[PDB]
C-alpha cells in the first residue's frame, strides 16, 4: 500500500462522503469529515481544519457561481469578519497557555473572565512597569495595556469596562470607543471617525505609550503603513492588525486587494516561511481570502499533500474554489479576462498529481478521489471520471475488482465502479477498446464479453479460433485453453438467446463444429468425423452439389476459407482410411467430388493440397 | 450526390424519402464502426435536416428530424 | 444471451407474462408484442448497465460503464460526456422510466450539471409549442388538455430538485474554498446551479420558484433581481400567506 497513515483514514472519510452522495443521502459537512482525522494528528494539523471550517463557514447563496460568490463585496466583507473572529480566538487561547501551563489546566479551574485573564496576562508579559506608559492603572495595569489585550482576544466588552473604571483620565475617547462598540463591521461614523483621527495625528502621531497607538488606530482604522511593531510582534498579531485596518470604498487608506496582494507580490514565500514554517505563510493566505494561492503552496510541500487537496476538495464542494477552465494551465495562474487580484486553480491536474502516487496498488481509493471529477469534461467531450476509470484500467490491470468479473457461468459479480455509475458500457468497451488495438484479443473478448458485446466478442473468437482449427487439441495446450472459452461462450449465448449478426454468427458456431472435426479426425474416430464434415454442408461429396457448395465459398469468411486446405485433406485422409478397409464405387465418387471442388477453388496451399487429394484417390483405384 | 442536384424523380417532397435513406445508410454506418466518415457526412445530415423543414406526415417528418439530429451527435 | 438472469430480475406479471406465453400471441396479439419489447428493453438495459430506439439503448450503455469505472476523468468524463450526448438525441422520446434511472446514475457518478442539462432538453423536447406555459397562463382549465403536456414537464422539473438536493447533501460540511482557491464540491455546485439560471424554460423557473419557497430559500430567491419573479408573486399573492410576504 502506498497510503500513509494519514492519507488512509482520509481515504475512509472520503468513501464515507462519496457512500452518502451514491445513495442519494444528506450532503454531511466535508470540512467535519476531514477535522475528524486531524484529531490522529498533531495540533498543527487540527489548528488549521479550525481556520478552514471558520473561514468557509459564511452565508452563501446556493446554486450559484464560484466566481460570482468571491467577487461579491458581501461575501469578501464577512471572511474579514470571520479571519478576525480567528486571529482573536486563536490568541486567546495562546493567552490561556501562557498563564496556565496547559488547556486542560486552565478549564479544571475554570476559564476566567477574559477581563481577570487579560490581567492574570499583563503580570507575566510585563512584570515591570514601561516608563513610558499614559493615562495611568486600572487595578494594577496600564489602562491602554488592558483595552489592547482585551479587543485582541476580541471582547470589546471587557475593554469598555476597563473604560468605564477610567472615565476621568480617558477624557473624550469613552464616547468614541462606545460607539466604536456599538456600529457593526468595527467602524465608526465618518464624522466621529474624523474627529478622533485628526486628534491622534494632531499630536499623539508619536506617542510614548505604545498601546495607546495602536488601540486608536485600531478604532480610526489609521496609519495603516505603521505597523506598531512595539505591540504587534507576532505574524497573527500583524494579521489581526491590517484586517482590523482595511477599508471599502484615497490617502492613508489600505483595502482587501491591496492588501492581500500587497502581502505575497511583494513579501512571498520566501520572507514567510525563513523559519522553514509553512503552515504561516498558509494562514496568511486563507485568512486573506487567497484559497488558491494557499492551496497551491501548502500542496508543493511533500508531507502536507493529503492536506492541501482536502482543503481543496472541501472549497470545491462549497463553490468557494475558483477552477480553471483550461486543462493545459499552470498549477496556479491568473485568467486572462479576470482581475489581477484574484488567482485560479487547475483542480483537474491538482487531483490528477495526488492520485498518481496511490493509483497503481490502491485503486478503490483512487476512484474516491476520481468521482469529484465526475462534472468536468475535456476538449475531446469524454466524461473526466469516465476516463480517469479508462486510463486507471488500462495501467493496474485490475478487471476483476474494478469492473466485475463475469463468470463462465453467466453471472456479472458488480465492480467498484458500479457504485458510481450504473451505465457502465461506454468505459467496459474503451477498456476492451485499447486492449484489442494492442493484439490482447484473449482479453479483448472477455472484457466485450463482459459488456454482453456479442458483435465484438464473436468477431475476436473467430480469430483466435481460425489458427488453432486443424491443431492437436492437447492437454492445456492453445487449443483447449481458447476451445473451452468458446464453448462456455456458446452456451451462454444459446442459454440467454444471444448472437451477433448472421455473418460474424455464422461462422463462429462454423468454426466450434470444424473444431470439432478435427477433434474426432485426431483421435482416430473416423466414422464420428465423418458425418459431421456431411452436416456442415462445406465440402461437396456428391457431383451435383459442387455447383451450389463452389458458390458458397465465395462469400464465407476468409476464417474459413483459410482452413479448407486442411479440410479437404482431413476429408480425403477419411475416406482414404475407410477404402483400405457398392461402397468402395460411393468412396471413389466421393474422392472424385472433393478433387473437382478444389480444382474450382482458388484457396491455401492449392497447389500442395490439390496434388495430394488427387494421389490418394489413385490408390483408391 | 442524389440530394443535392434533386434531378427527377428526386424531387420535390419525395426528397423526404431521400433523407429516410440517408438516415438509414449513416445509421447503419455507425453501428457498424460502434460493432467494431468525417465533416461531410455531419455537413449532409445538417442539410438533409434543411430538406424536411423545408418539406414542412406531419408527425412522420417531426419523428425524421429527432433520427437525423440523433445521427448528427453520433458522428461528432 | 443470459436468460434467467433476465428473468429473475423481473417482475410477476412479466415474469407470468412469460410463462404462459405462446408462439401464436408473440406472432400476432399485442400483449405478446409488449412484452418482446419488455425484454429487449431488459437485455439493452444491462450491457449498457429505430435511430431513435437504437440511440437510446447505447447511450445506456455508455452510462453503464461509465458507473463501471475506476475513475478516470478521461475515460469516465468521455463515457459521462456522450451518454449525455445520445441521451439528448433522443430526448423527446425518452419515458420516465428510462429518464429516471439514468439521472440517478448520473446523480451517483457527480454529474449533477448534466443531469440537469437533460432533464430540462426532455422538457423541451415533450412540448415545443409551449402549451403548458399556456395552460398555466391560462389558470390550469381542467378538462383541458395540456395538463399531459405540463406533467411531463413536471416530471423533468422533480428530477432536477433530486440532483440539486443530492447534491447538497453529497458535500454537507464540504468547505467551498481550500487553501486558498476553489475546491472541485464547489465548482460542481456552481456548474450545476449555471446550468440552472441560463435557461429559458419559462414554466421551469415558475417551478423552481415554488420549489425554493418550499425549501425555505429565502435566500437566493430574495436576490435574483428580476421582475419576472416580482410578477410571478404578483398573481399568486391575493391565495396564499406565504406568498404574499414574499
Amino acid at each position: 500500500s502506498s497510503l500513509d497513515n494519514i492519507e488512509m483514514a482520509y481515504a475512509r472519510q472520503i468513501y464515507i462522503y462519496n457512500e452518502k452522495i451514491v445513495n442519494g443521502h444528506l450532503q454531511p459537512n466535508l470540512v467535519d469529515l476531514c477535522a475528524s482525522v486531524a484529531e490522529l494528528d498533531d495540533k498543527s494539523i487540527s489548528d488549521m481544519w479550525t481556520m478552514v471550517k471558520q473561514m468557509t463557514d459564511v452565508l452563501l447563496t446556493p446554486a450559484t457561481d464560484a466566481l460570482k460568490n468571491r467577487s461579491s463585496v458581501e461575501v469578501r466583507m464577512e471572511f474579514v469578519r470571520q479571519a478576525l473572529a480567528y486571529l482573536e480566538q486563536s490568541y486567546k487561547n495562546y493567552t490561556l497557555v501562557t498563564v496556565f501551563g496547559n488547556l486542560h489546566q486552565a478549564q479544571l479551574g475554570g476559564v476566567p473572565g477574559t477581563y481577570q485573564l487579560v490581567r492574570s496576562f499583563l503580570n507575566i508579559k510585563l512584570p515591570a512597569p514601561l516608563p513610558g506608559l499614559q493615562d495611568g492603572e486600572v487595578e494594577g495595569h496600564p489602562v491602554w495595556a488592558l483595552i489592547y489585550y482585551c479587543m485582541r482576544c476580541g471582547d470589546l466588552l471587557a475593554a469598555s469596562q476597563v473604560v468605564n473604571r477610567a472615565q476621568h483620565q480617558l477624557g473624550e475617547f469613552k464616547t468614541w470607543f462606545q460607539e466604536y462598540m456599538n456600529s457593526k463591521d468595527r467602524r465608526l461614523s465618518p464624522a466621529t471617525e474624523n474627529k478622533l483621527r485628526l486628534h491622534y495625528r494632531r499630536a499623539l502621531r508619536n506617542n510614548t505609550d505604545p498601546y495607546k497607538r495602536a488601540v486608536y488606530c485600531i478604532i480610526g482604522r489609521c496609519d495603516v503603513t505603521d505597523n506598531q511593531s512595539e505591540v504587534a510582534d507576532k505574524t497573527e498579531d500583524y494579521l489581526w492588525l491590517k484586517l482590523n485596518q482595511v477599508c471599502f470604498d484615497p490617502q492613508d487608506r489600505l483595502t482587501l486587494s491591496q492588501f492581500q496582494k500587497q502581502l505575497l507580490e511583494d513579501y512571498g514565500e520566501s520572507h514567510f516561511t525563513v523559519n522553514q514554517q509553512p503552515f504561516l505563510y498558509f494562514q496568511v493566505l486563507f485568512l486573506t481570502a487567497q484559497f488558491e494561492a494557499a492551496v497551491a503552496f501548502l500542496f508543493r510541500m511533500e508531507r502536507l499533500r493529503c492536506h492541501a487537496v482536502h482543503v481543496a476538495l472541501v472549497l470545491f464542494e462549497l463553490k468557494l474554489l475558483l477552477k480553471s477552465s483550461g486543462q493545459s494551465a499552470q498549477l496556479l495562474s491568473h485568467e486572462p479576462g479576470d482581475p489581477p487580484c484574484l488567482r485560479r486553480l487547475n483542480f483537474v491536474r491538482l487531483l490528477m498529481l495526488y492520485t498518481r502516487k496511490f493509483e497503481s496498488t490502491d485503486p478503490r481509493e483512487a476512484l474516491q478521489y476520481f468521482y469529484f471529477l465526475r462534472d468536468e469534461k475535456d476538449s475531446q467531450g469524454e466524461n473526466m471520471f469516465l476516463r480517469c476509470v479508462s486510463e486507471l484500467v488500462i495501467e493496474s490491470r485490475e478487471f476483476d475488482m474494478i469492473l466485475g468479473k463475469l463468470e463462465n457461468d453467466g453471472s456479472r459479480k458488480p465492480g467498484v465502479i458500479d457504485k458510481f455509475t450504473s451505465d457502465t458500457k461506454p468505459i467496459i468497451n474503451k477498456v476492451a477498446s485499447v486492449a484489442e488495438n494492442k493484439g490482447l484479443f484473449e482479453e479483448a473478448a472477455k472484457l466485450y464479453d463482459l459488456a454482453k458485446n456479442a458483435d465484438k466478442v464473436l468477431e475476436l473468437m473467430n480469430k483466435l479460433l481460425s489458427p488453432v482449427v486443424p491443431q492437436i487439441s492437447a492437454p492445456q495446450s492453445n487449443k483447449e485453453r481458447l476451445k473451452n472459452m468458446a464453448l462456455s461462450i456458446a452456451e451462454r449465448y444459446r442459454a440467454q438467446g444471444i448472437s451477433a449478426n448472421k455473418f460474424v454468427d455464422s461462422t463462429f458456431y462454423l468454426l466450434l463444429d470444424l473444431i470439432t472435426f478435427f477433434d474426432e479426425y485426431h483421435s482416430g474416430h473416423i466414422d464420428r468425423a465423418f458425418d459431421i464434415i456431411e452436416r456442415l454442408k462445406l465440402v461437396p461429396l456428391n457431383q451435383e452439389s459442387v455447383e451450389e457448395r463452389v458458390a458458397a465459398f465465395r462469400n464465407f469468411s476468409d476464417e474459413i476459407r483459410h482452413n479448407l486446405s486442411e479440410v479437404l485433406l482431413a476429408t480425403m485422409n477419411i475416406l482414404f482410411t475407410q477404402f483400405k478397409r457398392d461402397r468402395d464405387s460411393q468412396l471413389r465418387s466421393q474422392a472424385r467430388t472433393l478433387i473437382t471442388f478444389a480444382g474450382m477453388i482458388p484457396y491455401r496451399t492449392s497447389g500442395d493440397t490439390n496434388a495430394r487429394l488427387v494421389q490418394m484417390e489413385v490408390l483408391m483405384n | 450526390n442524389v440530394l443535392d442536384t434533386q434531378e427527377a424523380p428526386f424531387t420535390g417532397r419525395r426528397r423526404k424519402l431521400v433523407v429516410q435513406w440517408i438516415a438509414m445508410a449513416v445509421d447503419m454506418w455507425v453501428r457498424e464502426v460502434e460493432r467494431r466518415m468525417g465533416s461531410w457526412v455531419s455537413e449532409l445530415l445538417g442539410r438533409a435536416d434543411q430538406v424536411l423543414t423545408q418539406i414542412a406526415d406531419a408527425e412522420e417528418i417531426a419523428s425524421l428530424r429527432r433520427t437525423v439530429k440523433g445521427l448528427k451527435r453520433s458522428v461528432d | 444471451e443470459r436468460v434467467s438472469d433476465i428473468y429473475a430480475r423481473l417482475d410477476a406479471v412479466s415474469q407470468q407474462q412469460l410463462k404462459d406465453l405462446t408462439y401464436e400471441q408473440l406472432f400476432s396479439q399485442t400483449p405478446g408484442k409488449e412484452l418482446a419489447k419488455v425484454l429487449v428493453k431488459a437485455i439493452v438495459n444491462r450491457n449498457i448497465a429505430a435511430p431513435d430506439d437504437v440511440v437510446t439503448f447505447k447511450a445506456q450503455e455508455q452510462l453503464q460503464r461509465a458507473s463501471e469505472q475506476a475513475h478516470n476523468a478521461p475515460v469516465l468524463r468521455a463515457l459521462l460526456a456522450e451518454s449525455l450526448r445520445l441521451f439528448e438525441q433522443v430526448a423527446g422520446s425518452l419515458t420516465p422510466a428510462n429518464l429516471t434511472t439514468a439521472v440517478e446514475q448520473m446523480i451517483s457518478l457527480k454529474y449533477y450539471a448534466g443531469a440537469i442539462q437533460l432533464c430540462l432538453t426532455v422538457a423541451q423536447q415533450k412540448d415545443r409549442g409551449n402549451t403548458a406555459l399556456s395552460w398555466v397562463n391560462d389558470g390550469k382549465p381542467a378538462n383541458d388538455s395540456r395538463k399531459k403536456a405540463f406533467d411531463e414537464r413536471k416530471i423533468c422539473y422533480n428530477l432536477i430538485h433530486q440532483v440539486l438536493d443530492k447534491l447538497e447533501s453529497d458535500f454537507a460540511g464540504e468547505p467551498e474554498l481550500v487553501d486558498g482557491r476553489p475546491t472541485l464540491a464547489a465548482t460542481k455546485r456552481m456548474e450545476a446551479y449555471n446550468v440552472v439560471n441560463d435557461s429559458s424554460d419559462e414554466v421551469f423557473h415558475f417551478d423552481m420558484y415554488e420549489w425554493y419557497i418550499e425549501k425555505g430559500w429565502t435566500d437566493r430567491i430574495l436576490s435574483i433581481d428580476s421582475p419576472h419573479v416580482i410578477t410571478y408573486l404578483q398573481r399568486l399573492a391575493e391565495t396564499d400567506f406565504r406568498h404574499a410576504e414574499l
